[PDB]
Formats: structure tokens, sequence, C-alpha cells
């Protein structure tokens, strides 16, 4: 079925591979070659998860966990039950994520819009590959990657973090958190501002974008603008994910001590390092 | 091709003094200077700003809070400027010890000063909340901003006021310090058996992650259709254009459903306010109802 | 069954109602779903249509009630390519001129968007007292070059969003004396030229014209922008 206004956009063209062989829809979904690829990887990877559950002896989603190979395996292949399934599933997951992005690109072309959406999605992929590929390889073992399990993958975050004391002190970790908090702060304000203009007080006409600008100048003396706030939102969420991959690619590769010790260069500068008093004196 | 992340050609004109409506024009400053720097990314105009009794009260009250923490850090630094900059992030203004309970009789150097600062912060934030309400009201706008702000205030109230009271001790509040408040956050989880197993903490994370997901989707979507004037979302609500249709169709073809130009902003405001809404609940239950989240979690 | 369990159960119930509410709110445009022949689709989904809300538009522009009877209010020059549903509909003529596919435009009101004071939101800079170029390269005077590396005209003015103080269109003078508007988001301002990769020099004259030299309506903006964006797909043969 179509939206009332949708038919005029359902023209042929825009594909990158296969010409018009996969240029069609299944209900609302556009297929395309990479839609077929996406389905192939996703189905294969889900079958392996189901198989890993059998080897594990449970069909409870809260308990299923596919672990990577043991550290002793280094970067080599492992038997299916001993990490091989994690390896193949990781290949399938990567395939699905990448195919999904190239599918979005084909949809951008058919609709004549910009490629901003798949470009932003590539940052989320980069963060995933940082944790399962780039960081394990640089550390020399697939076992450093995280397990595929609802709760076990949270234990991994905790074990990994506490290996370096309080991960809060990771300075890249602070920057990423600042962007995550600021992003949610900005999303709340942006959603609230449009709704407050489009849904004014009772007995009032719809507000204009000038009212939006005036409201924020009245509030904090500056309005970024209707275009700038969407630029800002894009930048805040991507920078957050960027510094996330950054704060992890350096952990265990160029930094091995507790992250609090990274702050000693400031404290122990030979000039004020010995001045008595304060916290460190 | 051009990606519309930065303006190519800035244009400048007479400053925009803004809509009037029922705003008291006596409390609006003059216009500030234009910023070519900000013009590459957004608007270059700074000011004017509205400054009523609440703004003055909030600002003054907020500076007292800032000054109170300050003189304490100078006192911990022994009044030495070098030690001040050296240990700036290590200084901390802690609440009263558990022995004082909920008493305001703690001496200044054992939580008394933390209570004074907390009072100034309390007035600054709530008077600022009334500001976000009256500013929308003076312009005849809805109060969505004030209600979204309440969600952030909710968590802030739980951390330093509501939960400590329910625990019966100001010592359960958070300290004023860069590193000290990070340490507080770490100890809070360890004491309550791992917050990863607090389901309201997990929900909070889902909405935090979901806020970055949604704003990246929405920001990228609007830029992708800015070639059709898609950022003029209010007029796209009143008179749907091709920008809104292409945006909706991209997502429908991608993930099977879509939003409207107005409806996407209800997704956004709720995705964001649920971060601190569930977070405040999770913290409020820690120690009052549940002592160990991991253990509590195994029984469910 | 402690208070924590009761809370997390209550929240999941609350969240399900919120999702139901959010999804219905996002069904105020484009619904009910149609078959490819225009008739209502039998399977409309598990979410019902929302009840109408009313916006009162400023400046005496009327009221909008959504949801309401939908209509394209324009011919669509497409034809089915398959008996079954889910396949492309092929253009029957010139898609750029017929405004289909990436060249689509919506039948918006033939009126200009207004600012908070009731004045035209978008204006040519020559008619915008006080406005000027404050940073970057001034494109006025520069030659405009198409994807075929031929020159189509020269920039003669900039149409600015006055409330937002932003450039939105370049007014380009064609070889024949007339002018056209080019979306600012589809041009590349370079040191010595403006490059438009979406169109070839001989497709600029096909850009829809505006009926007033000092204002542009919402309908005209959609036709202009759709035509330019449509060039990325339908003007590809002449792209060097
Ligand atoms: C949620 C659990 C913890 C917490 C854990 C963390 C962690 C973890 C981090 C911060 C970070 C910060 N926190 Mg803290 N923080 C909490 C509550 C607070 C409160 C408060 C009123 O309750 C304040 C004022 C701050 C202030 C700050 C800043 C120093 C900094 C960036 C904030 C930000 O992005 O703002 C957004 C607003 C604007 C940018 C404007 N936190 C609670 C108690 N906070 C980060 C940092 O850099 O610390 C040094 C960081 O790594
Ligand atoms: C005890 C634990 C430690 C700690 C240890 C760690 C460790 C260890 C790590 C982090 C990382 C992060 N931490 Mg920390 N961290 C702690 C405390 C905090 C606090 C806090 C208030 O205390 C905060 C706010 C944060 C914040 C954050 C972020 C900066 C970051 C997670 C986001 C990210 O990378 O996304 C990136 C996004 C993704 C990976 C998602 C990618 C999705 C892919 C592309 C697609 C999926 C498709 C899906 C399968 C399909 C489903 C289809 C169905 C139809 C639905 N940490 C404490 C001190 N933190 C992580 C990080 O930086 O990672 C890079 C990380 O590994
Ligand atoms: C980002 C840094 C850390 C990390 C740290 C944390 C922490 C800390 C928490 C989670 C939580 C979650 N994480 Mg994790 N997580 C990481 C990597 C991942 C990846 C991945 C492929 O990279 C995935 C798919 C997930 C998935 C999930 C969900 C089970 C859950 C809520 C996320 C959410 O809503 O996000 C925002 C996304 C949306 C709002 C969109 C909807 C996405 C849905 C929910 C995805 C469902 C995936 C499904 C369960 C698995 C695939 C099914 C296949 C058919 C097999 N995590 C890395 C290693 N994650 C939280 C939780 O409650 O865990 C139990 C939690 O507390
Ligand atoms: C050792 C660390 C513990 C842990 C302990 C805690 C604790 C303790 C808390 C959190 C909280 C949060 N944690 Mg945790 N957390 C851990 C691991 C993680 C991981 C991870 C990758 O593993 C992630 C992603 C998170 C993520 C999160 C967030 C979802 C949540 C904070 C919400 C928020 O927006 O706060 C930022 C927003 C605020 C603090 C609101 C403040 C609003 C006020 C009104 C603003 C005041 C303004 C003031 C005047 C400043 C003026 C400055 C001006 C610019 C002038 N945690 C581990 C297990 N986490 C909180 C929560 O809700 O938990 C459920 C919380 O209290
Ligand atoms: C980069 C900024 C943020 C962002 C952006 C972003 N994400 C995106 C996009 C963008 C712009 C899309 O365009 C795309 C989309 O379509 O969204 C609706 C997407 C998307 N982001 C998603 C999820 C997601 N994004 C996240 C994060 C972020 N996304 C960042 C914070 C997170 C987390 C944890 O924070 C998650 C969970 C999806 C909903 C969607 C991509 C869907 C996709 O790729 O579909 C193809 C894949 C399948 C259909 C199934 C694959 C199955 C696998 C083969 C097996 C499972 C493997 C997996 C490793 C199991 C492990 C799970 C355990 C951890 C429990
Ligand atoms: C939905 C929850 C998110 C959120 C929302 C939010 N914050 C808000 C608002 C909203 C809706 C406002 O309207 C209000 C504001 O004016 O923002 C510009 C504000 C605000 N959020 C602020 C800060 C802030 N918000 C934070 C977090 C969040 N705010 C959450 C992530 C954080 C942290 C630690 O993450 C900080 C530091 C202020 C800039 C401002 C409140 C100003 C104030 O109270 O000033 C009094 C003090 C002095 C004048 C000094
Ligand atoms: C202003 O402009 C905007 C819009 O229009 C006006 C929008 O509409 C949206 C979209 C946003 C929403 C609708 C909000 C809700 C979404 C959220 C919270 C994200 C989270 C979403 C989910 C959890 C759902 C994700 C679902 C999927 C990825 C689909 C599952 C995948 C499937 C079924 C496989 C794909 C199918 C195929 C390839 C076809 C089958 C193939 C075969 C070979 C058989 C945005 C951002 C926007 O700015
Ligand atoms: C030269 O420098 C000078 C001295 C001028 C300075 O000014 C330097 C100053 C600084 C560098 C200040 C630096 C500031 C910080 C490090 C602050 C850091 C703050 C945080 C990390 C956040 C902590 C906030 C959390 C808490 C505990 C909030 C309390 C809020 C409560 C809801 C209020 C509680 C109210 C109480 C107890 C009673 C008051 C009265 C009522 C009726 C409620
Ligand atoms: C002059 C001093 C500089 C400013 C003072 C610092 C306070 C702002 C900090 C964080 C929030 C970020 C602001 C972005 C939120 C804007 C919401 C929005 O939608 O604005 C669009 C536009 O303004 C409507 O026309
Ligand atoms: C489709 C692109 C795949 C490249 C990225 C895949 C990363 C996962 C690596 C797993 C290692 C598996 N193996 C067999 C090489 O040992
Ligand atoms: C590693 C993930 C791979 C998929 C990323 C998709 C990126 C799309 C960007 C297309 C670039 C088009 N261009 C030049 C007009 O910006
Ligand atoms: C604490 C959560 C607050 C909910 C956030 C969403 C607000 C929706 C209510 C709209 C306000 C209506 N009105 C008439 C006051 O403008
Ligand atoms: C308004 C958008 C709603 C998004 C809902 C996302 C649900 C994520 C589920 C996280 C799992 C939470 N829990 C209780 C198992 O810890
Ligand atoms: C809980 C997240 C998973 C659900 C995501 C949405 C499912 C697909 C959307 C429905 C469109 C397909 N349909 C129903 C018309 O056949
Ligand atoms: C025993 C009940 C404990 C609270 C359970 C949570 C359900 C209510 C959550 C939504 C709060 C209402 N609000 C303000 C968002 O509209
Ligand atoms: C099916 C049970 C659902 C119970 C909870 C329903 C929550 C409704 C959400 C309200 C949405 C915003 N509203 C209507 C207050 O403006
Ligand atoms: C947090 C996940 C969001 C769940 C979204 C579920 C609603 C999807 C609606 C599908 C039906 C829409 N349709 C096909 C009738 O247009
Ligand atoms: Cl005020
Ligand atoms: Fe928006």
């Amino acid at each position: 079925a179509l939206l009332s206004f949708e038919r005029k956009y359902r023209v042929p063209g825009g594909t990158l591979v296969g010409g018009n062989l996969f240029d069609f829809w299944v209900g609302p979904f556009y297929v395309g070659f990479f839609g077929v690829a996406t389905f192939f990887f996703a189905a294969l990877g889900i079958i392996l998860i189901a198989w890993s559950a059998v080897l594990q002896g449970t069909w409870n989603p809260q308990l299923i966990s596919v672990y990577p190979p043991a550290l002793e395996y280094g970067l080599g292949g492992a038997p299916l039950a001993k990490g091989g399934l994690w390896q193949i599933i990781t290949i399938c997951a990567t395939g699905a994520f990448v195919s999904w992005a190239l599918r979005e690109v084909e949809i951008c072309r058919k609709l004549g819009i910009g490629y901003h959406i798949p470009f932003a999605f590539a940052f989320a992929i980069l963060a995933y590959l940082t944790l399962v590929l780039f960081r394990p390889v640089m550390m020399g073992a697939w076992g450093y990657a995280f397990p595929y399990g609802i709760w076990t993958h949270l234990d991994w975050v905790s074990n990994t973090g506490y290996t370096y004391g309080n991960f809060h002190y990771n300075p890249a970790h602070m920057i990423a958190i600042t962007f995550f908090f600021t992003n949610a702060l900005a999303l709340a304000l942006h959603g609230a501002l449009v709704l407050s203009a489009a849904n004014p007080e009772k007995g009032k006409e719809m507000r204009t974008p000038d009212h939006e600008d005036t409201f924020f100048r009245d509030l904090v003396g500056y309005s970024i603008g209707t275009l700038g706030i969407h630029r800002l939102g894009l930048l805040l969420s991507l920078s957050a994910v960027f510094f996330s991959a950054l704060c992890m690619i350096i952990t265990g590769t160029i930094w091995f001590d507790q992250w609090v010790d990274w702050w000693q260069w400031w404290v122990k500068l030979p000039w004020w390092a010995n001045i008595p008093g304060g916290i460190n004196g | 091709e051009y990606q519309n992340i930065f303006t190519q050609v800035q244009v400048r004109g007479p400053a925009d003094l803004g809509m009037t409506e029922d705003v008291n024009l006596a409390n609006r400053s003059g216009v500030g200077p234009f910023s070519t720097l900000l013009g590459w990314f957004g608007n270059a105009q700074l000011g004017p700003i509205y400054l009523g009794s609440l703004g003055v009260l909030s600002l003054f009250s907020g500076l007292m809070w800032f000054f109170t923490i300050g003189i304490w850090f100078w006192y911990q630094a022994g009044w030495n400027p070098a030690v001040f900059l050296r240990d700036l992030f290590f200084f901390s203004l802690e609440p009263p010890a558990p022995e004082y309970g909920l008493s305001f009789a703690a001496p200044l150097k054992e939580g008394g000063l933390w209570l004074i600062a907390s009072f100034f912060m309390f007035v600054a934030v709530w008077s600022w909340w009334g500001r976000t309400y009256l500013r929308a009201q003076a312009l005849g706008m809805g109060k969505h901003t004030a209600w979204a702000f309440l969600s952030a205030i909710w968590l802030w109230m739980v951390l330093g006021f509501i939960r400590p009271i329910l625990m019966g001790s100001w010592s359960e509040a958070v300290p004023y310090g860069i590193f000290s408040h990070l340490d507080w956050t770490n100890n809070f989880s360890l004491v309550h058996g791992n917050l990863h197993y607090n389901p309201f903490h997990g929900l909070s994370i889902a909405f935090l992650y979901g806020s970055a997901l949604l704003f990246a989707m929405h920001g990228a979507t609007i830029l992708a259709v800015s070639r059709f004037g898609g950022e003029r979302e209010l007029e796209q609500i009143a008179d749907r254009g091709t920008a809104a249709e292409r945006a909706a169709l991209f997502w429908r073809w991608t993930m099977g459903f879509n939003a409207t130009m107005e409806g996407i902003h209800r997704w956004a405001i709720w995705m964001a306010v649920l971060v601190t809404l569930t977070g405040g609940i999770g913290i409020l239950l820690s120690g009052t109802v549940v002592d160990n989240w991991y253990v509590w979690g195994q029984n469910h | 069954f402690d208070l924590a369990s009761l809370a997390i159960y209550s929240f999941w119930i609350f969240l399900a109602g919120l999702i139901y509410y959010l999804q219905t709110e996002n069904m105020r445009e484009g619904y009910p779903l149609e078959n490819e022949d225009g008739t209502p689709a039998a399977n409309q989904g598990p979410f019902p249509l929302p009840k109408p809300k009313t916006f009162i538009l400023p400046h005496g522009r009327g009221t909008l009630t959504v949801p309401g009877p939908e209509s394209e209010d324009r011919p669509i020059a497409l034809a089915r390519t398959a008996v079954s549903e889910g396949f492309p509909h092929a253009p029957t003529g010139d898609p750029m001129k017929d405004g289909v596919g990436p060249a689509s435009w919506v039948a918006r009101r033939d009126l200009p968007e207004l600012d908070g004071h009731g004045h035209n939101k978008i204006k040519p800079m020559k008619a915008a007292a006080g406005f000027h170029v404050s940073a970057g390269k001034n494109p006025i005077g520069l030659p405009v070059r198409g994807c075929d590396l031929e020159i189509a005209g020269k920039v003669v003015d900039i149409w600015v969003d006055i409330p937002e103080q932003m450039a939105r269109f370049l007014e380009v003078e064609l070889k024949d004396g007339s002018t056209r508007l080019l979306p600012m988001q589809m041009v590349k301002v370079q040191s010595n030229r403006v490059h438009v990769n979406a169109l070839s020099s001989d497709l600029f004259a096909g850009i829809p014209t505006i009926k007033s030299p000092t204002e542009v309506t919402l309908l005209e903006e959609d036709k202009i922008c759709g035509y330019v964006a449509g060039g990325l797909m339908y003007a590809a043969p002449k792209r060097k």
C-alpha cells in the first residue's frame, strides 16, 4: 500500500548494482540489490545465533550469549563452539550494516535527496567495528571483543572499564559523555520548540519561526536558527560516537595504566608539584 | 556536491529585534555584535536578551552558588593561586557527615557551606524554570519547553534533595567537585550492587542512545531535504511540501514506517525527556527500596 | 512483588500507550493508505486514524484540519509497469517537465511564506534594504556553469531569508535576458564561477519561472527545487 502522495515518487532508477533487476518494493520496503544482501546476511547471522543457542542448551533470549574466541587463539580462526560462531556472526553483522547503508544510498538517489543519513549511519558502524575489529586486532586477540548477549555484553563493559580503574577519568570518555548529554539536551529543546510554536496557547494562532527565534533570544540571548539546530544535532550525535570510538581505540593499545594516572602530568609539573597544601600537597 | 554543513555565503542585515506579543519591552537589552564565526554554522546575531526579576534572581542566585563553591576551593588551596590551578579538579565541597542527618546545624567546614550552596542552586534553577515558562507565555507559545525542563529538574531533585531526605541524611547527596562527583557516581553503583542491573537505568541508557540515534536521523534528514527548504518545518506542517514527502518516504522505504513533519518532534521530545524521567526513578529506588540491583534482578 | 517490580511494570504499560499515541499522531498526513490505483487499501494496519486537530494559521490564512480528504491536485504522468503491486511506475513523458520522481513537486499554496509581521519571508537582496554579503565569496557577477562545463548565465542577485538572514536562492540571468532561481543548497560558489552539477547549461531555461520579480510563492519554490533536484537523475547523460 502507498501513502496518498507516494506514487509519483515510485519511479525506476537510482540503483547502484543490478540495474532494474531488484528495483521494486515489498509493501512499504524498497528492496534493491543491497536489500537482498541485507536479508542474506541477516538471515544467515540469525540462523547461527539460533545454532549457538542449541550448543548452549537454552532458548531463553536473556541467557543466549555468543562468546568470541579465548585470548590464546590470538587472531586466528576458532572452532564454531569455541568462538567460531562469534567470528562468522561478526562477519554477517558487518555485512548487514554495510548493505543497509548502501541500500539507504540507493533510496537517496531515487528520491533526489542528500546522502547525509547513510553518512551519519556510517559513524555507528565505525563504533561497532572499533570494538569488534580495530581494537581486538591492535591488541592481538579476538577475545578482547565483546560477547553477543543481552546481559553478558554489559558485564564486558564493566570488566573492561574496571581494568583501568574508574573509566570516568578517560579524558576522551569525558568528551564523548559531554556530547551525549548535550545532544539529549538539544533534542529536548528542539522538539519542544517546534511543538510550542505549532501548538500555541488556547485561543491563539499558529506561531511563526520568528517566535522561535525570539523565544530563545529572550531566554539565553542567542538563537542558532532553524537550519543550524539540525546541523548542530547532527554534529552533536556524531561527535559523541566519534569520541567514543576514540576513547576505546586508545585503551589497551597506547594506554595501559589506570586512567586517573593520566591526569598526573598536570598535577606533577615540576614547578607547583611540590608546593605544600591543597589536595595533592 | 555541496553538503550544507557550513554556510557558503553569509548575508547580514538590520538586526532583528524580535516578535513583541505581550513581552515587556522594558526588560530587553540592546542588540549585541554579529559573529561571522557563528555565521558559518548558524545565525550570527547575538542578543537581545530578556532580563526580568526571575532572570536577575536566577543569575544572582546562580553566581552565589558559584562563588560559594569558589571560596571553598580557595580555602582548600590555602589561598595559594598555584595550588588552586594545580588541584582545581580535586577540590570538593562535600555534604554534612551522616551524623548530622537532615540537620542544618552542621558547621560551615563540615557540610554547612554545602547546604548554603545547595540553597542558592535551588533558587537559581527553579527561578530559571519559571523563566522558561513566562518567556513562552509572553509570546503565546505552548509550554513544552517548561515541561521538558521539568524532566531534567526531576533527576536533579532526586539526586540531591528528594532521595537524601528519604534516606534521612544529607551525606547521601552529591558533592560539588569535578573529580569528586565522578567518584560519587562510581561508589553509588558499587554500593547498590551494579546499576547495570537497575532496569530503569537500562531504560535511561536506551533513551540516551536513542536521543543520539534520533537526532542524527532527524538532523541528517532535514539537511538531505534542505534543497527543498525542509528546515522551514512550521510551514511544512501547515502546507506539506515535497521536502516533507521525500523525508517521510525515505524512512518508509527504509524501515517500513515514517513520521510527519510535526509528529517527528513528538518522537524527539519524548525520546529525550524519558532519559531523566526513568533515571530519576531508578535513583529514587536505589537504597530506599532496593539495596542490591544485581541480587534483586536475579529474582525476576 | 515489591515496589520496584510494580514500577517497572507500570512503566512498560505507560510506554506502550505512549508508542500507540506517537504513532497515531504521525498518521495525520498521507493516510489512509491507498492501492496503486488510488482506491483505499484493505489492510490499513493495527493503528487507527487519529481524530482531526485544527491549526489556526496566522495572517488570516485560514485553518488546516488534519487528517482530512487527501488530494494531489495535479496530474501525474506515470503508468503501471506490472499487474502486481510493488513495481516502479514509469514516466509517460518528460519527467523533469512533468514533475515526477526526483523532479516531483507538491501543489502547495500559490502564496509566499510570510514572517512574523506578515511580510514576505524571502526577498531579492536588491529589494532588501540593508542586506549585503558579510563573509565568503560574493557570487553576484560570477558566471554560472552547468554539469556540461558550459556557461548558462551570470548571477545577478541573491534572494535572502530575511528573518533568518540566510541566502536561499541565486537569481541567474540567462543568455536570453530572463532570469531563474537556483537553490542555494544545489550550487557551488567557487573563486571564479558558480558550478551547478545538477543541471546542464541548456536545462537552466527549463527551470520554472516565477510570476513576480520580487516574490516567490510556496508552489513556485517546490517546482523550482524539484526540477533542479530532478536533474541529478534525468540530466546524467550530459554530466562530464
Ligand atoms: C562500569 C563501566 C564504565 C564504563 C566503561 C565503558 C566502556 C568499556 C565503553 C564505554 C563506552 C561508552 N560509555 Mg562509558 N563507562 C562508565 C560510565 C559511563 C557513563 C556514566 C554516566 O557513568 C556514561 C554516560 C558513559 C558513556 C559512554 C559512551 C561515551 C560510550 C557508549 C556509546 C557508544 O560508544 O556508542 C557507539 C554505538 C554503537 C556501538 C552502536 C552500533 C550499532 C550498529 C552500527 C547497528 C546495530 C543494528 C542492530 C543489531 C539491528 C537490530 C535490528 C532490529 C530490527 C531492532 N559511560 C563506567 C565508569 N564505557 C563504550 C565506547 O566508547 O564504545 C566505543 C565502551 O566500549
Ligand atoms: C555502546 C557501548 C556498548 C554497550 C553498552 C550498553 C549498556 C551500558 C546498555 C546497553 C543496552 C542495550 N544494548 Mg548494548 N552496548 C554495545 C553494543 C550494542 C550493540 C551493537 C551491535 O553494537 C547492540 C545491538 C546493542 C543492544 C542493546 C540493547 C539490548 C539495549 C538497548 C539499546 C538501545 O535501545 O539503544 C538505543 C537504540 C534504540 C532506541 C533503537 C532500538 C534498538 C533496539 C532496542 C535493538 C534491539 C537489538 C536486539 C536485542 C538484538 C538483535 C536481535 C537479532 C534479531 C538477533 N548493544 C557496546 C558494546 N548497551 C542497555 C540495556 O538495557 O541492556 C540490557 C544498557 O543498559
Ligand atoms: C560507575 C558508573 C556506573 C553508573 C552510575 C550511574 C549513576 C549513579 C547515575 C547514572 C546515570 C546515568 N547513566 Mg550510568 N553508570 C554506569 C554506566 C553507564 C553507561 C555505560 C556505557 O556503561 C552509560 C551509557 C550510562 C548512562 C547513564 C545515563 C543514561 C544516566 C544519566 C542521564 C542524564 O542525562 O544525566 C545528565 C542529566 C542530569 C544530571 C540532569 C541535571 C539537570 C539539572 C537541572 C541541570 C543543572 C544546571 C546547572 C545550574 C549547571 C549550570 C551550567 C550552565 C552552563 C551555566 N551509565 C556504571 C554502571 N549512572 C544517572 C541515572 O539516572 O541513573 C539511572 C545516575 O544518577
Ligand atoms: C552514529 C550516531 C547514532 C546512530 C545513528 C544511526 N543509526 C542508524 C542510522 C543512523 C543515522 C540509520 O540510518 C539506521 C536506521 O535505519 O535507523 C532507523 C540506523 C540503525 N541504528 C540501529 C541501532 C542502533 N544504533 C545505535 C546507535 C547509534 N545510531 C548512534 C548513537 C545503537 C546503540 C546501541 O546505541 C543501536 C542498537 C538500527 C535500528 C539501524 C540499523 C539497522 C540495520 O543495519 O539493519 C540491518 C541488520 C539487520 C536487519 C539485522 C542484523 C542481524 C545480525 C546479522 C545478527 C545480530 C548481530 C549483533 C552483533 C548481535 C549482538 C546483540 C547484543 C549486543 C544484544
Ligand atoms: C522530518 O523528517 C522525518 C521523517 O518524516 C517526516 C521521519 O519519518 C523520520 C523517521 C523517524 C521516525 C518514524 C521515528 C521513530 C523511529 C525511531 C525511534 C528509530 C528506531 C526505529 C526502530 C527500532 C525500527 C527499526 C526497524 C527496521 C530497521 C526495519 C527492520 C528490517 C527489515 C524488516 C528488513 C528490511 C526489508 C527488506 C530489505 C525487504 C525484504 C527483502 C527480501 C529479499 C524479501 C525522521 C527521523 C525524520 O526526521
Ligand atoms: C577565582 O575563582 C572564583 C573563586 C571567583 C570562582 O568562582 C571559581 C569557582 C569554581 C571553579 C566553581 C567550580 C564548580 C564546580 C566544580 C561545580 C561542580 C558541580 C557538579 C559536578 C554537580 C553537583 C550538583 C549535584 C547536587 C548535589 C545538587 C544539589 C541540588 C539540590 C536539589 C538542592 C538541595 C537543597 C538543599 C540541601 C537545601 C536548600 C534549601 C531548600 C529549601 C531546598
Ligand atoms: C550568548 C550566549 C550563548 C548561548 C548561551 C548558552 C546556553 C545554550 C547551551 C546549550 C543549549 C544549546 C542551544 C541549542 C538549542 C536550540 C533549540 C532550537 O530548536 O533552536 C532553533 C532555533 O533557535 C529556533 O528558531
Ligand atoms: C564484509 C566485510 C567483512 C570485513 C570485516 C569483518 C570483521 C570480523 C572479523 C572476524 C575474523 C574472522 N576470521 C575468519 C578472519 O578469523
Ligand atoms: C563503512 C560504511 C559504508 C557506507 C557509507 C555510505 C556513505 C554514503 C556517502 C556517499 C557520498 C556521496 N557524496 C559525494 C555526494 O557525498
Ligand atoms: C515531565 C514530562 C513532561 C512531558 C513532555 C511533553 C509535554 C506535552 C504537554 C504539552 C503542553 C500543553 N500546553 C497547553 C501546556 O502548552
Ligand atoms: C519512544 C521510543 C521508545 C524506545 C523503546 C526502547 C526499548 C529498549 C529496551 C531496553 C531494555 C530495558 N530493560 C528493562 C530490559 O533493562
Ligand atoms: C520493536 C522494534 C521492531 C519493530 C519495527 C517496525 C516493524 C516494521 C514496520 C511495519 C511495516 C511493515 N508492514 C507491517 C506493513 O508489513
Ligand atoms: C507505583 C508507581 C510508580 C511509578 C511508575 C511509573 C509510571 C508513570 C511514569 C510517567 C509519569 C507521568 N508523566 C508525567 C510522564 O506524564
Ligand atoms: C494502554 C495503556 C496505556 C496507559 C498510558 C497512556 C499514556 C498516554 C500518553 C500521553 C501522550 C501525551 N498527552 C496525551 C498527554 O498529551
Ligand atoms: C521503539 C520502536 C518504535 C515502534 C514503532 C511501531 C509502529 C510502526 C507502525 C507500522 C504500521 C504503519 N503503516 C504500515 C500502517 O503505515
Ligand atoms: Cl526573566
Ligand atoms: Fe526539526
